[PDB]
């Protein structure tokens, strides 16, 4: 049933982009954290949850890439 | 260095400034979001490849298309924990300060007390005021006392709150 | 010898060991918040001497402390004049002594701090002679004087005080003495005072606090000695308005002075006191 698939490939393709779409609004909130104060615990704390929502950029790019890959190939499927 | 050994005029300028909580909920807030639209992602995947298991698009070889898909759909589940995990911890990460903040001497209180500890000795001429001049001494180590042990409290917290489960692209099954 | 001596950041490593918050204020050291010793035989292993370790436990809540503020000079009662001073310095003027006398229960404690060093031994006191003892032969060996040849004399505090802040702005100059002798003050008295305010050689402050129910205390009556080029004095608060009590140094009036102020503490009997 193409008429079945190739709706699974665009029904799905649609929600990768919506993924995408919440994945670059998160991008600053989660990368641009200010100390809360101006000592070494307030620093500590903020260079980790932006080293890690800059390591999520990366990971996500990189899921995105492969959920792709799948969207494609079944879309070929017909 | 050493919080302890920070006297409370230090403490508690570098607390009363900076940005606040504010920078870490809107981190939180943004977790939240992801951990979110992660699963949405996840559960109309598991709608799609569990419609085709079961109607059998492609006969014997459904499996194979499913198969395709898993090591991404199990990425989705897996860092949607991740998010909401990490969104919690942004809180928590916050309320650490908000409670460090909520201990810390204020800057003007703790240089109230040296200001007066300088007016009892200008006047104690007879040496009358003396148990003031001490007391007046007490107060500012129970104030350095309190500052230490907000700062260490913090540092205790935000080690709990800097806890993120290790984040990972997809790889085969 | 049952003594130790140990540096301000030394006195914090027994705090730490010990866990204990604080120390008498007089002593400044750092406080410890919840988180070379071992040569000189104040740390076995891992732990406290046992006996350094009781000193220390009374110290730490003492029952009752007695202190004495002694200065080779103008007793200047912690305050040095530098804009180098970092703030919360624990630096005391390089010409202080400070004597702490704890005691919980019937563990008399002593604490010496002259510079960055702290010693604490075990003391033996009996009776306000024993305490007024120590204060006199620690300030003869900062500075002999004999006592000024003045008469005692009970002079009304509020007074005395605001007599004495408006007879600074001369330079305790004796010219400007009229409103003290027009308080009844003798003449030789307002001479030797005078001087004792002016330039004087050492200065001692003796007061002392009580605890009950972690609530502080101080007596009514501070005890100050000054030297003059004139002898010594002692001021202190009369047992009670209030009135000031101006009389020369002698070992009667002196021990009569440490009696005062250990008498006007706020919970009573100073030998034998719970908290």
């Amino acid at each position: 049933v193409p008429e079945e698939l190739t709706a699974a490939a665009a029904q799905l393709g649609t929600i990768g982009a919506a993924m995408a779409a919440q994945n670059a609004a998160a991008a600053a909130p989660t990368t641009a954290i200010a100390p809360a104060a101006l000592d070494e615990v307030s620093a500590l704390q903020a260079a980790l949850f932006t080293a890690y929502g800059t390591f999520y950029q990366q990971v996500s790019a990189e899921a995105q890439a492969m959920h792709d890959m799948f969207v494609n190939t079944l879309g070929i499927s017909a | 260095m050493d919080f302890g050994a920070l006297p409370p005029e230090i403490n508690s300028a570098r607390m009363y400034a900076g940005a606040g909580a504010g920078p870490m909920m809107a981190a939180g807030a943004a977790w939240n979001g992801l951990a979110a639209e992660l699963g949405t992602t996840a559960a109309s995947y598991e709608s799609v490849i569990t419609r085709l298991t079961t109607e059998s698009w492609m006969g014997p070889a459904s499996m194979a298309m499913v198969a395709a898909a898993q090591p991404y759909l199990a990425w989705l589940t897996y860092t949607a924990e991740a998010a909401a995990h990490a969104g919690s911890q942004a809180m928590a990460s916050a309320a650490a300060y908000e409670a460090a903040y909520a201990m810390t001497v204020p800057p003007e209180v703790v240089a109230a007390n040296r200001a007066l500890l300088a007016a009892l000795v200008a006047t104690n001429v007879l040496g009358i005021n003396t148990p003031a001049i001490m007391a007046t001494e007490a107060l500012y180590a129970e104030m350095w006392a309190q500052d230490a042990l907000a700062m260490y409290g913090y540092a205790a917290a935000s080690g709990a709150a800097g806890m993120l489960q290790p984040l990972s692209p997809p790889s085969q099954t | 010898r049952t003594d130790i001596t140990v540096n301000v950041d030394g006195f914090w490593m027994l705090q730490a060991l010990l866990d204990i918050r604080h120390v008498a204020p007089e002593l400044r050291c750092r406080p410890y918040v919840s988180t070379v010793m071992r040569e000189q035989g104040i740390v076995v292993n891992d732990a406290v001497n046992e006996q350094v370790a009781a000193r220390m436990k009374v110290l730490a809540a003492p029952d009752l402390e007695v202190v004495a503020l002694l200065s080779r000079g103008k007793l200047l009662y912690g305050v040095i004049d530098d804009e180098n001073q970092p703030p919360g310095s624990r630096d005391i003027p390089d010409n202080e002594f400070r004597v702490v006398l704890a005691r919980r229960g019937q563990h008399w404690v002593s604490a010496v701090r002259v510079g960055n060093d702290i010693t604490v031994d075990d003391v033996t006191v009996s009776d306000s002679a024993s305490i007024a003892a120590l204060v006199m032969d620690g300030l003869e060996s900062i500075h002999h004087a004999d006592p000024a040849a003045i008469n005692a004399v009970n002079v009304p505090m509020e007074e005395m005080l605001e007599a004495t802040k408006s007879w600074q702005e001369s330079g305790f100059n004796v010219f400007s003495g009229g409103d003290l002798r027009r308080m009844g003050i003798s003449a030789a008295t307002v001479a030797a005072l005078g001087q004792a305010l002016s330039d004087p050689a050492a200065e001692v402050a003796v007061y002392a606090r009580q605890y009950r129910d972690d609530a502080k205390g101080p007596s009514a009556s501070v005890l100050s000695l000054k030297d003059g080029s004139g002898g010594r004095i002692a001021l202190y608060q009369q047992a009670r308005e209030a009135w000031l009590a101006i009389c020369p140094a002698t070992p009667q009036l002196v021990q009569v002075g440490v009696k005062t102020v250990l008498d006007t503490l706020p919970y009573g009997e100073w030998k034998t006191h719970s908290r």
